[PDB]
């Protein structure tokens, strides 16, 4: 039943209200300039980042920047987690594979939903309140430089694309209920969820995007090179931790890249 | 995996 489909898909956006507070409506709103509310500090040289430390915050500043990184990225995977787990679904399963969804997820959601808050010229921090430039972030000394920039030339490319939250919720929902992440025990269960958002996804992008056929073919080509984007980061980050003495790495963190094949 | 264990437990 459509009807079924259409009502999954907006508990599924509610779900995503509830839990992501800034959206990619919101951050476009900022982004452009349509807002009332005082606009983002803006970040483009260490002199700048000196000045918005008090708007942003309630070598070492390449590391500082790093430590920032590491930081909301802690908060996402919280936010996230609370995500996953108002689908349908979800919380029944085993809770080790839950485990297993979330190791293996997280870090395609967040590469999918920095997007959201990135334009070509740099991204929003600090829930909006503050503004990186990415040619700022791009001249950090190595290897720091090249660990943000990949995530700008994926978001130009996804952003292309023209989602809605109310896509983006089905499509972070199918990417989180991914049958085949390594260590899986019940795969069948996880497979069917994903099998009924995947026809929600498909709905979704008909009546949403009646223009563009060819969205959902993309959309599910843009989940396979998630993983491959997810690699080199795992990788440029081992590498890092790895080349540089004074860097800690965050408990949770570390656990998500531990085993992490 | 014991922390996101405890996160998608609590709440
Ligand atoms: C999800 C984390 C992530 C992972 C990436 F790989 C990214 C690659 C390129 C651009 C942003 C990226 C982000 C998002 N980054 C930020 O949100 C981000 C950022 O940005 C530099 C720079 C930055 O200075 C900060 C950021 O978020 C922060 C939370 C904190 O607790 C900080 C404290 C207290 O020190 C920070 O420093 C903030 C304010």
């Amino acid at each position: 039943e459509s009807a079924d489909l259409r009502a999954l898909a907006k508990h599924l956006y509610d779900s995503y209200i509830k839990s992501f507070p800034l959206t990619k409506a919101k951050a476009r709103a900022i982004l452009t300039g349509k807002t009332t509310d005082k606009s983002p500090f803006v970040i483009y040289d260490m002199n700048s980042l000196m000045m918005g430390e008090d708007k942003i915050k309630f070598k070492e500043v390449a590391i500082r920047i790093f430590q920032g990184c590491q930081f909301r990225s802690v908060e996402a995977v919280q936010e996230i987690t609370e995500y996953a787990k108002s689908i349908p679904g979800f919380v029944n399963l085993d809770l080790n594979d839950q485990v297993t969804l979330l190791k293996y997820g997280v870090h395609e959601i967040i590469y999918t939903m920095l997007a959201s808050l990135m334009n070509k010229d740099g991204v929003l921090i600090s829930e909006g309140q503050g503004f990186m430039t990415r040619e700022f972030l791009k001249s950090l000394r190595k290897p720091f430089g090249d660990f943000m920039e990949p995530k700008f030339e994926f978001a130009v490319k996804f952003n292309a694309l023209e989602l809605d939250d109310s896509d983006l919720a089905i499509f972070i929902a199918v990417i989180i209920l991914s049958g085949d992440r390594p260590g899986l025990l019940n795969v069948k269960p996880i497979e069917d969820i994903q099998d009924n958002l995947l026809q929600a996804l498909e709905l979704q992008l008909k009546l949403n995007h009646p223009e563009s056929s060819q969205l959902f073919a993309k959309l599910l080509q843009k989940m396979t090179d998630l993983r491959q984007i997810v690699t080199e980061h795992v990788q440029l980050l081992q590498v890092i931790k790895k080349t540089e003495t004074d860097m800690s790495l965050h408990p949770l963190l570390q656990e998500i890249y531990k085993d992490l094949y | 995996h014991k922390i996101l264990h405890r996160l998608l437990q609590e709440g």
